[PDB]
DNA sequence: GATGTGTAGCTACACATC
DNA sequence: GATGTGTAGCTACACATC
């Protein structure tokens, strides 16, 4: 027998059995090195390299996940690796293996790669996949290579990164990740611009994660793929451990935790909650205080969310928290926050044991609370101190708002602390807000709470007038009184006639505040004015008109606040404030809603105009279709597609309105027909026109919009099923209205778009008999008196057929 | 009050959590073997055929995306943010009544 | 476009071992 | 405690096929 043929039989034997199982992979590796060693001693080195390649070519056309391929691939990888390993431990100390095995490997690996690179651009998707698959696994164990082959690998890969199939694109990055120490650039481009989420993921996990690439990696925390948003917290932030607090900037850091704790998916939240509680706490040795220094508390907003999840994860450490007795000399923003967090936690879940001894008495807290007020406001990094003190004061105050005040000495003690705190003329707004909140909790009744507040307001007012004794407080003072009044009025919930002091206050500055020339003072005047209008109806009517002028001619800030007032006046009083003797006509106000909604220059004002109108239509205080029609148009319109806040508002409000009550859905059906028409014209106008900036794709395609309107009008989606709502004809009448409109459109494609999706209808035997007949008479009319598109013809013929069969069903007594 | 309003409040939030973008994002054996001994090797060249007509590449339209496939800013429009008044968050109106 | 089957990640719990 | 292994179930996203 020939030597060459013998070599072929030996290697072929190995591959033939290795394909069957992983059982003898170790032996096979040893056999191959033996076959190789015997071939190189006889001079037939090239004969081994030749055959070996031919057999790895037999497995390439196999699909992905084909069980046979994997086994051979693993073997080939283990063979290369085992050879490399023999070569490393030698170089560590022992040298030089006199049988030229370093050259044999360099000569073998170089020759092997160039063989599998003949199927890198094959038409077959499976060949391209497994070629890239072989390279990724053997990449680490190549060792040294000639320069030319290095250029041929990056050349082939930088093209395969943009390959048609996602699978081969994944294997591409795996092969590029081993080159990172130009390769980085390409992976940063693929993690952002690749459509397949699994390529973004692959580029995310295996990226270098140095200082320059870290931002793109943490970017995926808001990746549209759920999995890619979960692993960034799980895999990447566990791999960094404490490197987050050291290498990641706080402003980016505070954002990450924010996204994770309130993500819409249950899976992503647990990945972030567990990360903070389990991993970071254990990584920080259980120091709950040091953990709060990481999660900055003075400048963050979700620490409340993080501390809850922690208490849920570790209820055992919960009991060991000690607020050591009367050592509050050193009270850090972490501790002060800790206090608020723990106290409000026990109240929410009724941790009865703690509320007894683990917390100071009402009067004993007033000692510490006041202790920081003098230290801040009375007597003289200074601003750091100022902020921290206000922060501490804030935390204790929020907890003080909800304390047990069966004790009377404690209540009266604290009361004297807030009253001398609220009277301060340099109290920052965050403390003003909570101060009123606490004083509201102390008062025995409403009138009490009002009186005390009013007194503090007038005192600060009068203290400046009598100092000048031109009888009007300084513009500043006017601000302080008004902000204090709003927070009070937000808590008052009874008519004005029963509290005479409100009217007196309102007569003094709430009114001159409206007539002021300063924006901020004006805005505040309207704010307080609105809060009073919710209490006295006649006061609202007398002020309906004045508000309408500020929403028309007022600057953005004033126009912003003024509109909100009008929405709430309606929420509580309904239509009693319009259309009547001395009452403004609703038509004028509908015209003001139009202007705000239409206005493209001020987005936020659109949002409240949209959000408000939905609330009103929900409560059935508004029922004008021509307005409700304009409301839905602003959702799909291409001019409002750029306002992110505006889209989501309608996404939530329109479904709830249609599904809340039959009448609300009916209203959609009656007008939704004309809606689709106006949008069809808008899409056509948008598509055909050529104007340097277009983004004709900035709007939905009429086929999608059609499905949308069919969804909302679908009577199956009514939340309250009376059992007899399945005979509702709302969607039929809608479609009938569209068919009468079908003749006004002129473009084939659009007409196809409408027709193709008409079979999402819901037809039932209990539905009326004459309405289906009508719909059938319009459907067949269009089908057999117009030239159709084979696609549109079959789908339409189908709809016709659905009826016909249906008419027999109902036609039978 | 609010037996009916809390009832429906609970329903919509849980049901409409993936529709928050609300913009076109609204869902609603053989153990075959290879005989490495046989010499059907002229198929080897079938593996290395040139692409020819088959595109096996991505259109340049998809090779770059400006959205970067990131979520849009979440305003967390929930049934709570709608029930509460604007200037008086404490109080709320009785829509769904 | 619309399909059915696939598959990637989990998630969860019972454990058995160290 | 800490850890495996074992099965089972699940959801979004792939592919396959027509």
């Amino acid at each position: 027998i020939d030597i060459n043929t013998k070599i072929f039989n030996s290697v072929a034997e190995v591959f033939q059995k290795a394909q069957g199982s992983y059982a003898g992979h170790r032996k096979h590796i040893a056999v191959l090195k033996k076959i190789q060693s015997k071939a190189v001693e006889q001079g037939y080195e090239d004969a081994f390299n030749f055959w070996f390649d031919k057999l790895v070519t037999k497995i390439l056309p196999l699909k992905k996940n084909e069980i046979i391929g994997d086994r051979i691939v693993k073997l080939v990888a283990a063979f290369i690796a085992s050879l490399e390993r023999e070569l490393i431990l030698a170089k560590k100390q022992n040298y030089k293996l006199t049988n030229d095995e370093e050259g044999i490997f360099s000569r073998f690996v170089d020759q092997f790669i160039r063989h599998v690179l003949r199927g890198v651009e094959s038409p077959d998707k499976n060949v391209r996949f497994r070629v890239l698959q072989l390279l990724a696994v053997i990449m680490d164990n190549i060792g040294e290579i000639d320069e030319s082959l290095f250029n041929l690998l990056i050349l082939s890969l930088n093209k395969r990164i943009y390959d048609r199939e996602p699978t081969v694109r994944i294997q591409a990055v795996f092969c590029l990740t081993k080159f990172q120490d130009e390769a980085t650039r390409t992976l940063v481009a693929s993690i952002q611009n690749d459509p397949s989420a699994e390529v973004r993921r692959a580029a995310m996990l295996n990226l270098i994660n140095d200082n320059n690439t870290r931002p793109y990696i943490l970017e995926r925390a808001r990746d549209v793929n759920i999995v890619n948003r979960r692993l960034v917290y799980s895999r990447i932030l566990k791999s960094m451990g404490r490197k987050c607090f050291d290498d990641i900037e706080p402003h980016i850091f505070d954002q990450l935790i924010e996204w994770g704790l309130e993500d819409r998916e249950l899976s992503v939240r647990n990945a972030c909650k567990r990360l903070i509680a389990h991993d970071w706490l254990n990584a920080l040795d259980g120091d709950l205080i040091e953990l709060l220094e990481k999660l900055d508390v003075s400048r963050s907003s979700v620490c409340v969310k993080a501390i809850e999840a922690l208490f849920q994860s570790r209820p055992d450490i919960l009991s060991k928290i000690k607020f050591p007795e009367s050592i509050w000399k050193d009270f850090t923003v972490e501790i002060a926050f800790l206090f608020r967090a723990i106290y409000l936690y026990c109240l929410d879940n009724n941790i009865t044991e703690m509320l007894e001894e683990n917390f100071p008495e009402a009067s004993k807290l007033s000692e510490h609370l006041n202790h920081y007020i003098l230290l801040r406001y009375h007597h003289n990094q200074s601003h750091f101190d100022y902020n921290t003190l206000e922060f501490i004061i804030e935390q204790l105050s929020i907890a003080a708002e909800r304390y047990d005040y069966s004790d009377e000495v404690g209540r009266r003690s604290m009361l004297t602390v807030v009253r001398n705190m609220l009277a301060l003329t340099t109290l920052s707004e965050p403390l003003i807000k909570i101060g009123i909140r606490v004083m509201k909790s102390l008062s025995i009744n409403e009138k009490d709470f009002v009186t005390m507040a009013i007194e503090i307001i007038n005192d600060i007012r009068d203290d400046d007038i009598e100092k000048q004794e031109e009888k009007e407080a300084s513009s500043a003072t006017i601000v302080l009184c008004l902000t204090r009044s709003s927070y009070m009025l937000e808590l008052v919930n009874t008519p004005l006639t029963e509290n005479i002091l409100i009217a007196s206050l309102m007569d003094t500055l709430i009114t001159p505040a409206v007539r002021n020339t300063a924006p901020n003072i004006r805005e505040l005047g309207v704010k307080n004015l609105g809060l009073c209008c919710l209490l006295d109806v006649k006061l609202a009517i007398d002020n309906m008109y004045i508000l309408g002028m500020c929403v028309s001619k007022g600057n953005a800030s004033l126009k912003y606040i003024a509109l909100q007032v009008i929405v709430d006046i309606f929420s509580v009083h309904g239509n009693t404030v319009v259309d009547g003797e001395g009452k403004v006509d609703s038509i004028s106000l509908h015209k003001i809603f139009y202007k705000v909604l239409k206005n493209n220059g001020l987005p936020e004002c659109q949002v409240i105009a949209a959000e408000g109108l939905c609330k009103l239509f929900l409560a059935d205080v508004f029922t004008d279709d021509d307005l409700f029609e304009t409301l839905v148009l602003s959702y799909f319109s291409p001019i409002n597609s750029s306002n992110e806040a505006l889209v989501q508002a309608f996404a939530f409000c329109i479904p709830v309105y249609c599904f809340s009550h039959p009448a609300h859905q009916q209203r959609m059906s009656r007008t939704a027909a004309d809606i689709l028409l106006r949008l069809c014209v808008l899409w056509d106008d948008l598509q055909s026109s050529v104007i340097p900036e277009v983004d004709r794709e900035a709007m939905l395609k009429p086929n999608i919009i059609f499905q949308q309107l069919l969804f909302w009008t679908d009577p199956r989606n009514l939340v309250n099923q009376t059992g007899s709502t399945k005979k509702d004809t709302v969607q039929l009448t809608f479609l009938i209205d569209v068919l009468k409109i079908y003749a006004q459109i002129e473009k084939k494609e659009i007409k196809k778009m409408i027709i193709t999706n008409i079979n999402a209808i819901f037809l039932s035997s209990e539905q009326d008999y004459s309405t289906l007949k009508e719909l059938l008479e319009y459907s067949d009319d269009i089908a057999e008196n117009d030239n159709l598109d084979n696609v549109s013809k079959n789908a339409l013929d189908k709809l016709r057929n659905n009826l016909n069969s249906l008419i027999e069903e109902i036609n039978e007594r | 009050m609010s037996i009916f309003e809390k009832d429906l409040m609970a329903y919509f939030d849980e049901n409409l959590n993936r529709n928050w973008r609300g913009r076109e994002h609204w869902k609603v054996k053989k153990v075959l073997e290879i005989d490495f001994f046989k010499t059907d090797d002229s198929f080897e060249d079938k593996v290395f055929a040139s692409k020819g007509r088959t595109k096996i590449d991505m259109p340049i339209k998809n090779r770059k995306n400006d959205t970067h496939y990131l979520l849009p800013d979440d305003f967390h429009f929930s049934t709570d943010r709608i029930t509460r008044l604007f200037i008086k968050p404490g109080q709320k109106m009785s829509l769904f009544s």
